[PDB]
């Protein structure tokens, strides 16, 4: 039970959910990419790809977190952050 | 249109459907900023002693010392006898104790009543 | 493997 | 702690006001006492009467679990709405359509337990029919003493 | 409202938490998920149809109705992630905390048990005490005359210290003992 | 009763020839020794109280006080031995024979044949108890009671001085021996209704009464944990003997002049349990329970049944061992946090389980879990109030809830919950601490298997 | 708009420190230092000697005072045979048969 | 006979010698939860003897083993009642007890305080095995007030969280209300009868015994979550899943229906007693199994159905058929204890993940769970011949067939359908359909433990309504002669209730949104009843608890 999470885990898991939106290509998403300015997406998006990282890893990311995360590797040190990965 | 959200004593308002909550005013902005530099100044002098090595104790609020003295000590010498306090005191003060005065006192003689006429049901009554 | 301290208040006394 | 951060005396003077605003460690214009009705509230800053359930959970509190600030003049009955007690937090449905709701629920049961206590429901037969004397000796009656028969009959 | 960092929330934020809200909302009242995405990307054509709206003052009255919307429809127990606050799990380890201070109070003979962890301990705190006062002395003169203005904290600026108010953050306890 | 008086006074001596390092082991031993030797007293009769003397007799009343009273030297000595550390050692040895002075009055204050003798030693329990409150008290700041004080001396201990000198000149004696025997009624008159109150006002405060509790959460605040301890477990329990002696004398007046008290007391307990509710101060807490405790005992005399008097003197017992342990507990945590508020420390199950296991047995024992003696006090005065009148069950059993309501209340406050951050000095439990719990709690679970000896003169 | 440049090292700062921390709660393969220290015995220790203590309780101690075990009397119907006397008890009635 | 009582007193004594154990230790265990579920299996296997000889001859006694008090007329003996109801409670009691525990060595297991929680579990056990066997009101209120401090330490085991507080110190404050009337008891029977002592009251039998009685029904209230004294037995749940398996659902909430079985003699002479008890029966199993309909915890659900279940035993006792009100606690603590801890494998299997709108696809990935939970919703809606057919049923056969409460009747069947409706409600959301948890799947039920301990409790709800009612003597007539349309009322309403919770689980695939109903806002707000009184009834007090009685008298001017 309770399996331990690893940034290449998260790392991984974010990018595979990434990986199936429609707004976003597959080809041009990187650890880096920008959600407004380098991929392109609305606030609108930002917000429904915070919910669905919600969705993935089951707890909850509060907004005055939310409003910020604008990178994938944002989102992969904010789990990090909330999980205390590699002990 | 739709139910209006009706607020209550033990039921609040939300601070969504509350309409000053959307004010953009600059009185309002001054206001907020002087709260959060209020709130900001205060959590910083909190943990600049709360992360301090050398203290190894409590760090002391006096906020919540104020707090219980005023619940404690502030109670008598701002106290004022007039008619609103000598009322409220003489409703739940000597109210209650004449209620059940009178409630026990009637049980108390309809008992004793039933049981020198011999009424009342005291057969195997022999623990009291 | 990977086994990690349990910080925990002092049961000796 | 010392004098003059302690609780005085009604402010009655702007200045004083002033003086116990910065004492209380608040704003002037949010800073209203309790009326001078000589209850023994004193100086005290009257709070909106707000829940601590009711507040931010994500904040980074200083008393996590009070949901409360150092410094923060806390409510005069602090003790009693923390969130092991009394909340005044929003409800879904409003505070009176709760309790008419209730009231005439609690109230329509009790009354149709009543008509039903009123008209008892039961089964096409007569009474049970018990032997040797409605079983006299049986429910405790006396040896010496004979009742009157109870006599029951084929059918 | 009640922030940390802004006195307030922005019109642009309040849009962003609405849409969160109707969302979470919606999928409590909405559990199956193909059903939740069709009525979700219906709330987004809703949501999307006034995006482009330039008066502030309409927007707000929009966005009034639109927490009235909200409240008329919302679910009465919304679903609740159960380590977030209103759950099920929620605060559910916090007995489990024992803050790290409470290490320098074991006796020697159970410090003994794990010396390299006290070992290494002794040096953390090392690190802390000869970092407090570098970084005191770095947040007084930084700070305006009059307090801090909000309450987010300078990093570490120079290179060899740490950043001021760190000890509390780093040595938290795990949320999971 | 001499062979308990003299050794108390010789601890006059062993305290004052001690060695500067060794005064509270000596005096704790011979305490615990004369405490071993409080057991001759169980040498009770069905029908004859044990009668040393002209001067000091022991019925199953006084007895098990005495047994209490012997037994709360050693804990006291034990509870304010580390707040006295950095005390002068001529201020600390006059510590102690404060402490000895007021067991030496007590036991020998409960002993007593003859009444005026008992009030001599009533009223001599006073003066080392406001000495010991006021010079190791930590702080004094008591403006309002004074008058309460001088409230107390006019309306209480003087009617009693002059109703018992009365009483000498018609009854020709003060022996409660000879006053079993020639008592009169005491029939319906003006002169009798003063006679009344002033044969039982002084115990009614020294119970505390409802409305006469003013006292009681403020001297058990401003005082160290010897004066609580002695004030909760013993001090409290000298009114309720007194009544239970001086009502031999108020009969038949007392079935008409106990209705407005009895009020006073059982709606009392309604609010002063409810007043442990809003409590900021986990001291006053403890001092409201008090009160909301010897409510019962007001009313267990005042309706004067066998099972009343059984269940008045087994609450006695159970209350002063309970509330003692409470305000040592309320004092463990005082020595660390050194603030009396309830909500400064919580969390504490968290940083230390045996003392948190400790709250929980005294909180199980504050309400009154079964078959603890606390229970068995409190159950068979509510039987015979419910004899009295069955109306009354609902004003106990409502107070049968709010008792369990502040009891874990106190234990949810402090113990459970988020421990609070900005406190670091919370020490683990030292052996003292966990010994002065122990040595509370085991006997009084110890007297749920044999409770016959805590039920008073007519078991 | 995200985090600012002061933010984002203060978080990328303090995340160091805290994975530094998270590693260093890590055990060595010595920890913990421990200091230098038959099938049904279940069975005999647990039900065996209390059955024996209970029945020495109640044989000569309960039951040698008065109605402390009272025992409801056995069901008597007709046709039993009774051991302390001896006595068969006699049948009921012949029946009047109704199938 | 040297046997029967010899045996009765080893089995309380085995439970006590692990109290002893952990409290004499030096060391760190060698597996005390495993001593401890071995010690309660060999219990289950010593208190299955007496059992065995009372169904042999129907063999009741008295163990007054221990004179402990006497005040003047009450002697207060170490009293043990071994009756039928005893000797049928024991053995359930046991071995629902021991299958809790097997349970609890994998649930329970990345807990570090583990021996503090088996302790708190024996504990809770020889506190209620001392209520069900005392023989005096004195030893049953020891009992009594003992499953409620248990209670209260076994739901706040979280004690660091806000919720599981409260939650206790509601239980606590409930059933200290029910207290108030158990003391009036007490009080009633030591006044007017001279004793505490069932067998005396049982003799003296008195007339106007509708105090006593009322008493005995507030206690009941407080203790099995009857109406008015109810929500905290939903609140109950913030505790261990093994914590409401156990005590909240089958063990200790029937105790105030067993404070009610055990006073059969005064209440079959008292209708107005009866006629209380069937009003009150039937209020709480309308209500609860209403709420029941529209929630979305898997643990409040199952707690509304043992609360309904326990409305039921109330309704049926209010009837004057006590024994089938016993039947129905015997019967009904295999399959509630088994749906308990199916939902919680569900639980630790999906992550802590107890809301059931995150959940489906089951049926295939939990297949042990799945059928285990499929035969207890089975065994509680009534299927035939499973082990709540043999009293349920029986229930509905005496309740339409006597001089009844013809609304108190008509609200029983009402709750019957809902029986149905929540179960395959359960069953729909949290078995059938497509998955809604989140995508890291740690789907596991492998382990001897949770699998035998969910296997004993099977047999149990498969076959153990057959056996003991096929080994419980007649103590009433039991009423079989009815016409067609009442004697298939049960089922029949059961299988109304299945189509018509079928039709709303079907009407869920559709895609429209419709806006809240009243009805909706009710059930799913709890009949407003947990959101007014325990905001208002705190709020009069504290307020009047600090302004008028610290503050204004207290203070100033006395
Ligand atoms: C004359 C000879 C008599 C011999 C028999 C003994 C008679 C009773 C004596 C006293 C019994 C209690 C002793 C232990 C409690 C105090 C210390 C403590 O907390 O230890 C924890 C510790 C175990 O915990 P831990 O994990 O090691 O550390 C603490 C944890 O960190 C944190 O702790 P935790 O939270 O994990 O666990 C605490 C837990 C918490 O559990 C609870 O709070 C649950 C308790 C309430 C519900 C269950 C009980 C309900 C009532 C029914 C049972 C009683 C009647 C039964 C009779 C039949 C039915 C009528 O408490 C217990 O487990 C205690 C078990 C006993 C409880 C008794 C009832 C207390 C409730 C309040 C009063 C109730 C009415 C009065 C009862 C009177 C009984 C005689 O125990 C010990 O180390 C034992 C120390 C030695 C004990 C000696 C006992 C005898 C002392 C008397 C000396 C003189 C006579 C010589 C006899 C010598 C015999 C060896
Ligand atoms: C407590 C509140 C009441 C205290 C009253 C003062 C102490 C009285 C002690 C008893 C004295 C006594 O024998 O009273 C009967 C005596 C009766 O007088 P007597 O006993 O000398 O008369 C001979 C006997 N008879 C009555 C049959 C004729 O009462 C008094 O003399 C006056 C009693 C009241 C005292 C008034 C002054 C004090 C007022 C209250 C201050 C507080
Ligand atoms: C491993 C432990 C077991 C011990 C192993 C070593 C010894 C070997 C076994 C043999 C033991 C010795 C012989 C048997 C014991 C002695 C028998 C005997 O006559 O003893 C005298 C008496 C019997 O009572 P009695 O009737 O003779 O006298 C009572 C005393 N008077 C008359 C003054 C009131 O005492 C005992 O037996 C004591 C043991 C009792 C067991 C139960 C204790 C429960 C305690 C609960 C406290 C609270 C009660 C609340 C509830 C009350 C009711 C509602
Ligand atoms: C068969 C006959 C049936 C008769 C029925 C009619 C009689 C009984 C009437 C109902 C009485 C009980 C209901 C009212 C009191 C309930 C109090 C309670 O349970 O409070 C719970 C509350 C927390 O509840 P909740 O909001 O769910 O918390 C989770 C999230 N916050 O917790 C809190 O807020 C903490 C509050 C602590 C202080 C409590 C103060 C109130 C005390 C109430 C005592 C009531 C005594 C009644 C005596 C009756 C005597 C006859
Ligand atoms: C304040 C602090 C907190 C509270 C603590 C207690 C303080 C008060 C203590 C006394 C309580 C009230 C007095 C006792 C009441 C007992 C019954 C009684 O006296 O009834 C009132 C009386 C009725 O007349 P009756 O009793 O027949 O008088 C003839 C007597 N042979 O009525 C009358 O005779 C009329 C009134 C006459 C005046 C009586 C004054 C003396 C009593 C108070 C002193
Ligand atoms: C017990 C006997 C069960 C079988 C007899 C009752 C059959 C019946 O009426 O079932 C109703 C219904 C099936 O009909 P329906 O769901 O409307 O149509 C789709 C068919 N798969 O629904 C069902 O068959 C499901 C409910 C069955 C309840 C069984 C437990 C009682």
């Amino acid at each position: 039970d309770a399996p331990p999470l690893t940034l290449e885990g998260i790392k991984d898991r974010v990018l595979y959910v990434l990986k199936l939106y429609d707004k976003i290509d597959p080809e041009k998403l990187s650890v880096n990419s920008h959600f407004m300015k380098d991929l392109g997406l609305d606030s609108l998006d930002q917000v429904e790809i915070i919910m669905a990282m919600e969705d993935e890893f089951g707890f909850e990311i509060p907004d005055i977190d939310a409003e910020k995360l604008m990178c994938p590797q944002e989102i992969v040190d904010y789990i990090a952050d909330k999980k205390d990965v590699y002990e | 249109s739709f139910p209006k959200y009706e607020p209550s004593r033990l039921a609040s308002l939300p601070t969504t459907l509350d309409p000053a909550e959307y004010d953009i005013s600059s009185e309002t902005r001054k206001a907020q900023a002087e709260r959060l530099a209020i709130r900001s100044r205060l959590k910083r002098e909190y943990q600049l002693q709360y992360n301090d090595p050398s203290r190894r104790g409590v760090v002391e609020d006096p906020a919540l010392i104020r707090w219980t003295c005023a619940r404690s000590a502030n109670v008598y010498p701002n106290f004022r006898p007039n008619t609103k306090t000598s009322l409220l005191g003489a409703l739940f003060g000597i109210g209650p104790l004449i209620f059940w005065y009178y409630v026990f006192k009637t049980d108390r003689d309809r008992k004793e009543k039933l049981i020198q006429e011999g009424k009342l049901d005291r057969t195997f009554n022999i623990s009291y | 493997g990977k086994r990690l301290f349990i910080i925990k208040p002092s049961g000796f006394y | 702690i010392t004098k003059d951060m302690l609780p005085g005396p009604y402010p009655k003077t702007p200045e004083e006001r002033a003086a116990a605003a910065k004492k209380y460690n608040m704003r002037v214009e949010d800073y209203e006492p309790y009326p001078d009705d000589g209850m023994g509230y004193g100086d005290y800053p009257k709070l909106p009467d707000r829940s601590q359930q009711e507040r931010d959970p994500w904040y980074d509190w200083d008393h996590p679990d009070l949901r409360l600030n150092w410094g923060e003049p806390m409510h005069w009955d602090l003790d009693m709405y923390i969130r092991n007690r009394v909340d005044t937090s929003p409800t879904p449905v409003n505070w009176n359509l709760m309790c008419k709701h209730l009231f005439g629920f609690v109230a329509f049961m009790l009354f149709m337990f009543w008509v039903g206590e009123t008209y008892p429901t039961y089964q096409p037969v007569g009474p049970k029919q018990y032997p040797y004397n409605n079983l006299y000796l049986e429910r405790g009656g006396d040896p010496n003493k004979e009742p009157e028969p109870v006599v029951h009959y084929e059918i | 409202a009640f922030l940390p960092s802004a006195a307030y929330l922005t019109h642009q934020q309040k849009v962003l938490q609405l849409y969160k809200r109707a969302l979470r909302h919606l999928e409590s009242r909405c559990v199956h998920r193909d059903k939740y995405r069709y009525f979700a990307c219906l709330l987004r054509a809703r949501f999307d149809e006034h995006k482009n709206e330039k008066d502030m003052v309409k927007a707000t009255q929009l966005l009034r109705e639109a927490e009235k919307e909200f409240w008329h429809g919302q679910h009465p127990q919304p679903y609740i992630f159960p380590e977030s606050p209103g759950g099920t799990s929620y605060e559910r380890y916090e007995c489990y905390k024992v803050p790290e201070w409470c290490l320098d109070d074991w006796h020697p003979s159970e410090k003994a048990m794990y010396p390299d962890y006290f070992a290494k301990r002794e040096q953390w705190k090392k690190l802390r005490r000869e970092s407090w006062e570098r970084e005191v002395k770095q947040l007084q003169e930084e700070t305006p005359v009059g307090g801090p203005r909000t309450e987010a904290l300078p990093p570490a600026r120079k290179q060899g210290d740490l950043p001021p108010l760190w000890w509390h953050i780093v040595t938290r306890p795990r949320e999971r003992p | 009763m001499l062979k308990y008086i003299i050794p108390t006074m010789m601890l006059m001596p062993l305290t004052w020839l001690s060695k500067n390092s060794m005064i509270w082991i000596n005096t704790t031993l011979h305490s615990l020794l004369i405490s071993l030797t409080s057991l001759l007293l169980l040498n009770q009769f069905g029908d004859n109280s044990l009668n040393f003397s002209l001067t000091f007799f022991s019925d199953s009343l006084s007895t098990p006080l005495l047994i209490l009273t012997m037994w709360l030297l050693p804990l006291m000595l034990m509870a304010s031995q580390h707040h006295l550390s950095k005390e002068n050692l001529a201020r600390k040895k006059l510590f102690i024979s404060m402490l000895i002075l007021l067991q030496l009055f007590l036991i020998m204050t409960f002993t007593a044949t003859e009444l005026i003798f008992f009030y001599i030693m009533f009223e001599a329990t006073l003066v080392p108890t406001l000495i010991i409150i006021t010079r190791w008290g930590n702080q004094t700041e008591r403006l309002n009671a004074g008058l309460y004080f001088l409230f107390y001396t006019l309306a209480g201990s003087l009617p009693l001085l002059v109703a018992l000198i009365y009483i000498q000149n018609t009854m020709g004696s003060l022996n409660f021996l000879i006053l079993q025997y020639w008592v009169q009624p005491m029939p319906n008159s003006w002169s009798n209704t003063f006679m009344w109150l002033a044969c039982m006002m002084a115990f009614m405060v020294k119970m505390p009464l409802y409305g006469l509790h003013l006292w009681l959460p403020k001297a058990h605040v401003e005082a160290p944990i010897a004066g609580s301890m002695v004030l909760a477990a013993i001090l409290l329990k000298l009114g309720g003997y007194g009544m239970m002696r001086i009502t031999l004398l108020l009969n038949p007046i007392t079935d008409f002049m106990a209705y407005p008290f009895i009020m006073l007391s059982l709606w009392g307990m309604i609010m002063t349990s409810s007043i442990c509710l809003r409590q900021t101060d986990l001291k006053s807490l403890i001092a409201y329970s008090s009160v909301s405790h010897m409510a019962l005992v007001i009313v267990a005399i005042l309706i004067q049944t066998p099972w009343s008097y059984m269940g008045a003197t087994a609450l006695m017992i159970a209350h002063g061992l309970t509330s003692s342990m409470l305000f040592c507990l309320a004092n463990s945590n005082y020595e660390r946090v050194h603030s009396r508020t309830m909500i400064l420390a919580r969390g504490l199950q968290t940083l230390l389980p045996l003392m948190a296991a400790w709250w929980l047995l005294a909180s199980l024992t504050n309400l009154a879990l079964p078959p603890s003696i606390n229970l068995i006090g409190e159950l068979f005065v509510v039987m015979s109030t419910f004899s009295w009148s069955n109306i009354t069950i609902i004003l106990m059993g409502l107070n049968m809830v709010i008792t369990a309501l502040y009891s874990l209340y106190m234990l949810i406050t402090t113990q459970r919950g988020k421990h609070t951050h900005h406190i670091n000095n919370i020490l683990p439990s030292f052996t003292r601490e966990n010994a002065l719990m122990s040595l509370h709690m085991l006997p009084l679970l110890l007297l749920s298997l044999n409770p016959k000896i805590i039920l008073g003169p007519l078991y | 708009s995200g985090y600012t440049p002061d933010e984002k090292l203060r978080l990328q700062q303090l995340r160091e420190l805290r994975r530094r921390w998270l590693k260093d709660q890590e055990l060595s393969p010595r920890e913990p230092v421990l200091p230098p220290r038959r099938h049904s015995i279940f069975a005999f220790t647990h039900v065996l000697i209390p059955v024996w203590i209970i029945h020495y309780y109640l044989k000569y101690h309960v039951t040698t005072k008065p109605y402390t075990i009272v025992e409801k009397k056995p069901r008597i119907f007709p046709g039993d045979t009774i051991l302390e006397t001896g006595e068969v008890i006699p049948p009921m009635k012949e029946f009047p048969d109704q199938h | 006979m040297n046997l029967f009582s010899s045996l009765t007193l080893v089995t309380l004594i085995l439970l006590t010698m692990p109290i002893a154990a952990i409290n004499f230790n030096t060391h760190k265990f060698t597996n005390y939860p495993l001593y401890v579920k071995t010690t309660i299996s060999c219990a289950f296997i010593t208190s299955m003897i007496p059992t065995m000889m009372f169904i042999h001859t129907g063999q009741e006694m008295i163990i007054s083993n221990w004179h402990w008090l006497t005040i003047q007329t009450l002697k207060l003996s170490l009293s043990f009642k071994m009756d039928f109801f005893s000797m049928m409670f024991v053995p359930v009691a046991l071995f629902v007890t021991w299958s809790i525990m097997e349970f609890s060595m994998w649930y329970m297991h990345s807990d570090p305080n583990i021996n503090q929680f088996f302790k708190y579990l024996l504990l809770f056990l020889i506190t209620m095995l001392i209520l069900v066997t005392a023989n005096n009101l004195f030893q049953l209120f020891i009992g009594w007030e003992g499953v409620g401090i248990m209670s209260f330490l076994l739901i706040g085991w979280w004690y660091g969280r806000t919720d599981a507080n409260t939650a206790a110190l509601q239980a606590i404050l409930y059933n200290r209300i029910g207290d108030i009337g158990f003391i009036l008891a007490m009080a009633w029977f030591l006044i007017n009868l001279n004793t505490w002592d069932l067998q005396q009251i049982f003799m003296l039998n008195p007339n106007d015994s509708n105090l006593p009685l009322m008493g005995l029904i507030l206690a009941a209230t407080g203790k099995s979550a009857q109406f008015g004294l109810h929500p905290w037995l939903p609140s109950a749940m913030e505790g261990p899943t093994p914590v409401s398996a156990l005590l909240h659902s089958s063990t200790m909430v029937v105790a105030g229906i067993f404070l009610l079985i055990r006073f059969y003699p005064l209440t079959e002479n008292n209708k107005f007693g009866q006629s209380i008890m069937l009003c009150l029966g039937a209020m709480t199993t309308l209500f609860t199994a209403m709420c029941a309909l529209t929630q979305n915890d898997i643990k409040k659900i199952i707690a509304f159905s043992t609360s309904s279940q326990l409305g039921l035993m109330m309704v049926t006792i209010g009837i004057n058929q006590p024994h089938l009100a016993f039947l129905h606690i015997c019967t009904h603590a295999f399959f509630k204890a088994m749906l308990f801890m199916c939902s919680g494998s569900i639980i630790h299997s999906l992550n802590d993940e107890q809301d059931i709108r995150k959940m489906g696809g089951l049926f295939k990935a939990m297949p042990f769970t799945t059928t285990a939970l499929i035969i207890g919703s089975l065994a509680l809606t009534g299927m035939p011949f499973l082990t709540g057919f043999y009293s349920k049923d029986l229930i509905i056969e005496s309740a339409n067939t006597s001089y009844t409460n013809a609304w108190a009747l008509l609200m029983t069947l009402v709750a019957t359908s809902f029986t149905a409706i929540y179960s395959t409600r359960i069953i729909f959301f949290a078995l059938l359909g497509q998955p809604r948890f989140p995508t890291l799947i740690n789907i596991n039920e492998n382990n001897p433990f949770l699998i035998n301990s969910i296997k004993r409790l099977l047999i149990g709800s498969l076959f153990a309504g057959f056996i003991i009612s096929n080994n419980i003597p007649p103590m009433t007539i039991p009423q079989m002669t009815m016409p067609h349309y009442l004697k298939m009322t049960a089922l029949t309403v059961t299988i109304l209730g299945f189509i018509l919770a079928l039709e709303i689980s079907n009407t869920t695939h559709y895609l429209k949104f419709n806006y809240p109903s009243n009805t909706f806002k009710f059930s799913n707000l709890l009949g407003y009843y947990p959101t007014i009184m325990h905001r208002l009834t705190p709020y009069m007090n504290l307020t009047m608890s600090q302004k008028s009685a610290s503050s204004l008298l207290d203070l100033i001017w006395l």
